[PDB]
């Protein structure tokens, strides 16, 4: 019934790969590969455990049966980093694996902070976001710690990230902390401290409101 | 050759329904074997049911049992997807497959939010390039969008002039039911006393295309 697959990986152009997609309960050889890039609609790649649909690049290739599967390209190109997801075409109920995206490997790259204190139309609205941002890092999972006043804060802060860059394929992240304009009128300093994969020093970026 | 072509994009309240269709214009239908998936934000496909029309009767995966009813009316080659009982997470990009296993073609896709909250312009804020927004000899200014619903946003630059570094965040879901993102563009730090800068956000879902424009 289920489908079994693990959520992302991160390889080079040209290195080998494998996913593999295991079943619950035996399928056979009703399996399929589905590939899609952002939105994008999915493109079918595989069906019958193992046969290429048609128009399909021969580093591609299906193999396996009964309950494990496995998709495996053989040399990797800057268009094959997109999300394959598996789907069990054996029973009644189709079902599909919860999908892996290859995104590429590189060099890390420490972001570089910014945080720009509210505006003013926005204090005057009502409200106040302060956006914290991070420009161009990798890997993926830089943290971000919200703190005001010297105080940990959680619930408040709303982040985002942009989809890799085809270019130096790096990453831009985007913490935004909202507050009501008493709220915020209420507190000095604003600091969202950085803990990432490419700084040996947590860097901190901040602003002592009314200034 | 064949094509499926499903409904418009729909807004519906948390608790109302929905139907959807998928029209089918290439060759045959009778066999072509429809299947409805969606997808929510940046989630996995879902298998929400199929079915074949020369058998009429179709099935749907468990969880989407009694609130989901998919129909087919080959005098139209069409497919219709019922969802009732809506709540929050049934939002998301519904698409309806064929395969006359494998499944071939899909459709273009169906953007269902539910939520109840009603439509509404976003509001616009400069993100103002200053002290705490600079290093080497690069500034970056940007453009904070704010309380708009439903999706989705555009958002040029100088009017489709300015091309490079800018980074266009995806959207963000509020507690409030209102989306909102913003897009930053790292230029040089020099040229702020020189150049113009003013970033193009457009919702049309409300008709709107405010313009502001960020400074020191």
């Amino acid at each position: 019934i289920q489908m079994t697959q693990s959520p992302s990986l991160s390889a080079s152009v040209g290195d080998r790969v494998t996913i593999t997609c295991r079943a619950s309960q035996s399928i056979s050889s009703y399996l399929n590969w589905y590939q899609q890039k952002p939105g994008k609609v999915p493109k079918l790649l595989i069906y019958a455990a193992s046969s290429l649909q048609s128009g399909v690049p021969s580093r591609f290739s299906g193999s396996g049966s009964g309950t494990d599967f496995t998709l495996t390209i053989s040399s990797l190109q800057p268009e094959d980093f997109a999300t394959y997801y598996c789907q069990q075409s054996y029973s009644t109920s189709h079902t599909f694996g919860q999908g892996t995206k290859l995104e590429i490997k590189r060099t890390v790259a420490a972001p570089s902070v910014f945080i720009f204190p509210p505006s003013d139309e926005q204090l005057k609205s009502g409200t106040a976001s302060v956006v914290c941002l991070l420009n161009n890092f990798y890997p993926r999972e830089a943290k971000v710690q919200w703190k005001v006043d010297n105080a940990l804060q959680s619930g408040n802060s709303q982040e985002s990230v942009t989809e890799q860059d085809s270019k130096d394929s790096t990453y831009s992240l985007s913490s935004t902390l909202t507050l009501s304009k008493a709220d915020y009128e209420k507190h000095k300093v604003y600091a969202c401290e950085v803990t990432h994969q490419g700084l040996s020093s947590p860097v901190t970026k901040s602003f002592n409101r009314g200034e | 050759q064949v094509q499926l072509l499903q409904s418009g994009a729909e807004v519906k309240k948390p608790g109302s329904s929905v139907k959807v269709s998928c029209k089918a214009s290439g060759g045959t239908f009778s066999s072509y074997a429809i299947s409805w998936v969606r997808q929510a934000p940046g989630q996995g496909l879902e298998w929400m049911g199929g079915i074949i029309p020369v058998f009429g009767s179709a099935n749907y995966a468990q969880k989407f049992q009694g609130r989901v009813t998919i129909t087919a009316d080959e005098a139209t080659s069409t497919t219709y997807m019922e969802l009732s009982s809506l709540r929050s997470e049934d939002t998301a990009v519904y698409f309806c497959a064929k395969g006359g296993h494998g499944m071939d073609v899909w459709g273009q896709g169906t953007t269902v939010t539910v939520a109840s909250a009603s439509t509404k312009g976003p509001s616009v804020f400069p993100l103002a390039p200053s002290s705490k927004s600079t290093s080497g000899g690069t500034a970056a200014l940007g453009c904070l969008v704010k309380d708009y619903f439903p999706e989705p946003v555009t958002v040029s630059w100088n009017s489709g002039a300015l091309t490079s570094g800018v980074h266009t965040f995806p959207a963000v879901l509020q507690s409030s039911g209102l989306y909102s993102l913003s897009s930053v563009v790292t230029v040089p730090s020099s040229s702020l006393g020189t150049q113009t800068y003013i970033c193009n956000v457009n919702h049309k879902p409300s008709n709107t295309k405010v313009d502001k424009k960020v400074e020191p």
